[PDB]
């Protein structure tokens, strides 16, 4: 979540 | 958006994995060198920016040094995540974690950027990352990765976003 909130 | 990668990715073989790890390490040292070395930071800005001139006036080394302190930190947390959980960085899809650091490491990316682009990117990073605790795993997360067995489960685990 935290990661894909940045890709 | 990137379900493309999430539709043909396979497992990462031993060497492809290390390839990823060394890349994270190379950036982590680069980042540290920016805020720790003054000559280093100015030297990188002159060779990467399309217009070094305007960058020192519009943005300044002071703001660049900031993100890099925070970039070194994040590269450190990810590196530990990697150590403490073998299967983190299971497939080729995970190569997408790299996209967080490339905009401040790759010469082509930063050369193409503009002043404004860089300024807001720096501002954005400065605001999200501090309060985003990325790569800080929980037992639940660790357990999960500990159990991973096939790209099938993983792909659905992520397909489930």
């Amino acid at each position: 979540x935290x990661x894909x909130x940045m890709x | 958006k990137l379900i493309e990668s999430l539709q043909e990715n396979e497992l990462l073989n031993t060497d492809e994995k290390k390839k990823i790890i060394d890349q994270i390490k190379t950036m982590h040292d680069f980042f540290k060198q920016m805020h720790t070395n003054k000559g280093a930071l100015d030297k990188v800005l002159r060779n990467y920016m399309k217009d070094y001139r305007a960058v020192i006036k519009s943005i300044g080394v002071d703001k660049f040094k900031k993100v890099y302190r925070l970039l070194e930190s994040e590269t450190m947390e990810l590196l530990h995540a990697i150590a403490e959980n073998p299967n983190f960085l299971f497939s080729k899809f995970d190569r997408s974690i790299l996209g967080i650091f490339l905009p401040f490491f790759s010469k082509p990316i930063m050369f193409k950027m503009s002043i404004r682009e860089m300024d807001s990117q720096i501002e954005l990073y400065g605001t999200k990352l501090p309060l985003l605790k990325l790569f800080v795993m929980t037992d639940e997360e660790m357990n999960f990765y500990a159990n991973l067995k096939t790209i099938e489960q993983y792909n659905d685990y992520v397909r489930d976003l």
